[PDB]
């Protein structure tokens, strides 16, 4: 429903695989594939 | 023969006779289209006579009495008449050939119809659109292929090479097409099909191989596409199978043809393309043209032509099958006169049922209208029965050898002879391990340039008789300048183009050489489809020693080193003498070569010149403005000593200056028209300055040389040492392209200004610096070092910032993901459109094109990829695709036009906040002085929880909330 697309997108997990088969089809010739993968906010990333 | 066999053959003879033979003029041997259309087509001509040239081979393999051979010569000579009637028809516009021959308009192009009672003409040349490349190049393959079987002036023979030099640039010409109406929105708009380009190329190899290539090259890109403006066309049939067989990709032909059938096959035939409308029930009958709205209306009820499945039983015969299912579909003949099948043009939807036609795809009962018998299908429907019913071989028709194009060709082994163009220069390669023979050791054989093989070729078809002049001078590509030729009986072996062609930077740095020659064997394996085997001419010149001179270069050494190892550049190399290699070479011979501040006064100003060389170069470019050919007062002019300090930096070879110099002096690459032209010649967009977007002129077709390069100099407005730029990476893209072409896929608008400023970046962040010293350094490149940047930046190759680094080398070679395209098609069907920096892209181009044109992905991506900065482009990329992501679960559509940025954007502001609460720096999140997104929502990923993709779809959702108020959503 339209709410949860905007709230979080990724835990409803119909839409997230079609998040990440998108983040592929647009991304995967850079490609453990995580790089195409956020799950960190830069923060927690740029902690150490 | 005539106990079972004779019957039947005289049984074909009275169709024929009945369909075809029967309207035949008796003064001009041409064939009226129908009794409404009293003129004689040059491509339903050639056509029809196919039925009486099977007949009369059919009649001749059993001519043994008189009355058999008198029926055999009767066919055969009625199809000479034809042929020769066609030929006076072209013959009297000998005007328009030798005009078409160097300025390809369609204003000056052949006459289609003609006048079937004089072989004069009817219409004007205004009058109907008459640039049909096909029509022209299937008469030259059946002249072929009929004389190669033994149907028989050299002033005709003249005007047959001036045709071949006419449809010889058809890679490269837009046409009115096989339907001669060029374009589907029927404007006549003049446009590319790869039918004509297809016969054009199976003309050329039945009666030079470089433009042949060059289809051969067009037609790989283009299929299983028609052209800019079709996705498919059913005349494909026509290049892909009988009669061109202009396609060697097996895979490439049987996906046409599955195309052609599961887009355009119907219960009637197939339609010749979607969305025709030729006699469609919505057209207006009177109106000449088509409105781009009234496209869609002739969806799914275009009229289906019979004609295109006596191509599918043609195949099937040619190529062995049980196609029997495409005879025994062909029951919708008209009578059953007496029991003539009378093939029909077209089948129509009737007029009521449209409704239903368009729900319900191909379930109608269709009524026949158009031509009966359509004279084309009736003769193609004669002969598949022949050839089907054994009284004809595939290889009677086609004499050839056409059809054995599909067969893998093995690769072929280039045999390459390293010259010495002094002695001296023998004795280092020697010493070094290269045993070579000197250009004066190989006399008799005399070595020469490329520009002399192509001004010889300017004096084949000549004949001032008729005012025909020889063949336009055309750059003779690797292909070409690698057979040997008999010249005056002394053979004359020509050096590559790349070669002979010393006036830009290029040809100083030696390993640019070395990469052109491998280019060109990684050309000339694929692309040899010739006789003999073919063979370069390698000289070693006094500028590929290295600086000292005792010593040659260490490229130009390792590559002959590699050569001489049999493998270089993607190719089997056989080196050695080039007398030993007369014996097994493509040695053609040329018969028609046989006689037979203040101070604004600039009195004493470049005094400050009499060592940095740099120095001395600036003032030049102030004395060059102000003051190029103007005179300095010590016997000297400012061209001259800028030529002076070009010598002299290309001497010291630092490569910042050589450029500069060579910006402000004009410098222009030669082969570069043939650069764009390889460039565009497989289906991609060249776009050539800066890129916001008026600078960044587009090129969407061909262009002379002096128009590209002025195109090119208005694309920099003034700001030197990019124009140069442009040229150099359209002359890698084009070699690349002859290369490696996969590393071209998913792209199809090569921005050149946002590639140059890619190639910053990367010297700015690999060998890391300031973008600007970068942007500076990258003058100082090498040409090989700068094309190795290149590959790097295509391949994406590397010598927590990298998603930054990504979204740009994508965007700005303008990189766009598999079905990208059609997914944009199928948004536009739910939106009212998409909206780029304020650029609309409408749902009314969905009316007038089918998904998978190639035109409806030029309005994508000059709405779209215009974009100046490279990722922003790439983040509306995925905006785009979050959008048709989401348009699929949406189960409802708005009425508004979405505005892309804004997704992103708003994507930009749920950046904020959220990354802010995650808890980081405020200065860790920075704008883009460009483009106002954070730097950090670049380096995000596309996926995860706060990965970017993820908050288009968290944007495009609180985007669409209060266009859409209710969402009842999958
Ligand atoms: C169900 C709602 C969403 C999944 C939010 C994202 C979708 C849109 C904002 C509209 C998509 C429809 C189009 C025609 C683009």
């Amino acid at each position: 429903t339209r709410e949860i697309v905007i709230r979080d997108p990724y835990a409803l997990r119909p839409l997230r695989r079609l998040i990440d088969a998108y983040a592929f089809r647009i991304y995967g010739h850079w490609v453990n594939r995580a790089a195409l993968f956020e799950n960190t906010p830069k923060a927690v990333l740029l902690s150490l | 023969s005539r106990s079972n066999s004779g019957v039947r053959l005289d049984g074909y003879a009275r169709l024929v006779q009945q369909t075809i033979l029967c309207h035949q003029n008796p003064v001009t041997g041409l064939l009226p289209a129908s009794y409404d259309q009293k003129d004689a087509w040059v491509r339903d001509n050639v056509y029809s006579i196919l039925a009486v040239w099977g007949l009369g081979l059919a009649y001749r393999k059993n001519a043994d009495r008189d009355e058999d051979k008198a029926k055999a010569y009767e066919l055969e000579q009625s199809v000479v008449k034809l042929m020769r009637g066609l030929l006076h028809c072209m013959i009297r516009q000998v005007d328009k050939v030798e005009s078409f021959k160097y300025s390809q308009s369609t204003k000056d192009s052949l006459h289609a119809k003609y006048n079937t009672k004089t072989c004069a003409t009817v219409v004007g040349d205004d009058q109907w659109g008459h640039l049909q490349l096909d029509a022209t190049s299937v008469y030259l393959l059946f002249l072929a292929q009929m004389t190669a079987s033994g149907l028989h002036s050299l002033d005709e023979v003249n005007f047959i090479q001036n045709l071949v030099f006419y449809i010889e640039a058809a890679y490269k010409t837009a046409d009115f097409g096989i339907w001669e109406r060029g374009d589907k929105t029927n404007q006549g708009i003049s446009e590319l099909n790869a039918s004509s380009v297809g016969m054009a190329k199976a003309a050329l190899e039945a009666l030079l191989a470089d433009e042949v290539q060059h289809c051969q090259s067009i037609l790989n890109s283009l299929l299983p596409r028609a052209s800019t403006s079709k996705e498919v066309d059913a005349s494909l049939l026509s290049v892909v199978s009988f009669p061109a067989f202009a396609v060697e990709d097996s895979q490439l032909v049987e996906l046409t043809k599955q195309e052609i059938i599961t887009k355009l096959q119907g219960r009637y035939g197939c339609c010749r393309f979607l969305r025709d409308g030729y006699k469609t029930p919505k057209e207006d009958p009177n109106r000449l043209y088509y409105e781009p709205a009234e496209l869609k209306l002739f969806e799914n009820i275009e009229c289906e032509w019979p004609l295109f499945w006596t191509y599918f039983i043609l195949d099937g015969v040619f190529s062995g099958n049980a196609e029997q299912v495409q005879e025994y579909k062909e029951a919708l003949e008209a009578v059953l006169k007496n029991g003539v099948p009378l093939l029909p043009e077209l089948y129509s939807v009737p007029p009521d049922r449209v409704d239903e036609e368009y729900q319900n795809p191909h379930t109608v009962d269709r009524v026949p209208m158009g031509k009966l018998p359509h004279m084309w299908g009736q003769s193609l429907y004669i002969l598949g029965s022949l050839m089907a019913e054994g009284f004809l071989a595939p290889g009677e028709i086609d004499p050839l050898n056409r059809r054995f194009s599909t067969v893998p060709k093995p690769d072929v082994v280039v045999q390459v002879s390293i010259l010495a163009e002094t002695e001296e220069i023998k004795t280092i390669l020697k010493d070094k391990g290269i045993y070579v023979e000197t250009i004066a050791e190989v006399y008799p054989i005399r070595v020469q340039p490329a520009r002399i093989l192509s001004h010889i070729y300017s004096s084949l078809g000549c004949n001032n008789r008729m005012k025909l002049s020889g063949r336009p001078y055309r750059h003779m590509g690797v292909l070409g300048t690698s057979k040997l030729y008999d010249i005056r009986k002394t053979i004359f072996t020509f050096t590559p183009q790349f070669i002979d062609q010393q006036q830009f930077y290029l040809a100083l740095d030696n390993k640019m050489i070395v990469e052109m020659l491998r280019t060109d064997l990684s050309y000339l394996c694929s692309r040899w489809r010739m006789t003999g085997q073919p063979t370069i001419t390698f000289p070693i010149s006094h500028s590929m020693l290295d600086e000292d001179g005792t010593s040659l270069n260490s490229s130009i050494l390792a590559a002959l080193r590699k050569m001489q190892d049999g493998y270089f550049g993607g190719a089997r190399v056989q080196t050695g003498k080039l007398s030993e290699f007369l014996t097994t070479s493509c040695c053609t011979h040329l018969s028609f070569m046989d006689p037979g501040s203040g101070e604004v006064d600039f009195k004493a100003l470049v005094l400050q010149l009499k060592e940095q060389a740099d120095i001395l170069y600036m003032l030049y470019t102030m004395k060059g403005p102000d003051w190029t050919e103007l005179y300095n007062e010590r016997s000297a002019t400012v061209r001259e000593l800028l030529t002076e300090l070009y010598g002299k930096v290309g001497e010291i070879r630092h490569w910042g200056l050589i450029r500069y110099i060579s910006g402000i002096l004009r410098k222009k690459v030669e082969a570069l028209d043939e650069a764009c032209t390889d460039l565009l010649s497989h289906q991609k967009h060249l776009t050539v300055g800066l890129p916001p977007e008026p600078r960044e002129k587009t090129i969407s077709a061909p262009l002379p040389y002096e128009a590209l390069t002025q195109l090119i100099d208005e694309a920099s407005e003034g700001d030197m040492s990019i124009s140069i730029l442009t040229q150099e990476i359209m002359v890698y893209l084009a070699m690349y392209m002859r290369t490696q072409p996969g590393l071209f896929a998913e792209m199809f608008r090569l921005r050149i200004g946002l590639i140059i400023q890619v190639m910053a970046t990367e010297l700015a962040h690999s060998l890391r610096c300031s973008a600007e010293e970068a942007t500076e350094g990258l003058m100082n490149l090498s040409p090989s070092a700068m094309k190795n940047l290149l590959h790097h930046i295509l391949s994406g190759k590397e010598f927590q910032g990298q998603w930054q680094r990504r979204r740009r080398l994508d965007g700005a070679l303008n990189r766009v993901p598999v079905g990208f395209y059609q997914k944009v098609w199928k948004v536009l069907q739910k939106c009212h459109g998409l909206s780029v920096e304020g650029f609309v892209l409408p749902s009314s181009t969905t009316r007038e094109m089918t998904p998978g044109e190639i035109k409806f992905s030029v309005h994508v991506e000059s709405v779209l990829n215009r974009v100046p900065q490279p990722e922003y482009r790439q983040l509306l990329v995925e905006a785009i695709l979050v959008l048709t992501m989401l348009a699929d679960i949406e189960i409802h559509s708005i009425g508004s036009i979405i505005a892309v940025e804004k997704i992103v954007h708003i994507a930009n502001d749920l950046f904020l906040q959220e990354q802010k609460t995650l808890g980081a720096d405020d200065t860790m999140l920075a704008k883009d002085p460009a483009s106002g997104i954070c730097t950090l929502l670049y380096d995000s990923a596309p996926s995860g929880r706060f990965g970017t993709m993820t908050y288009l779809s968290k944007a495009a959702a609180t985007y669409v909330q209060e266009f859409l108020p209710h969402s009842i959503c999958a």
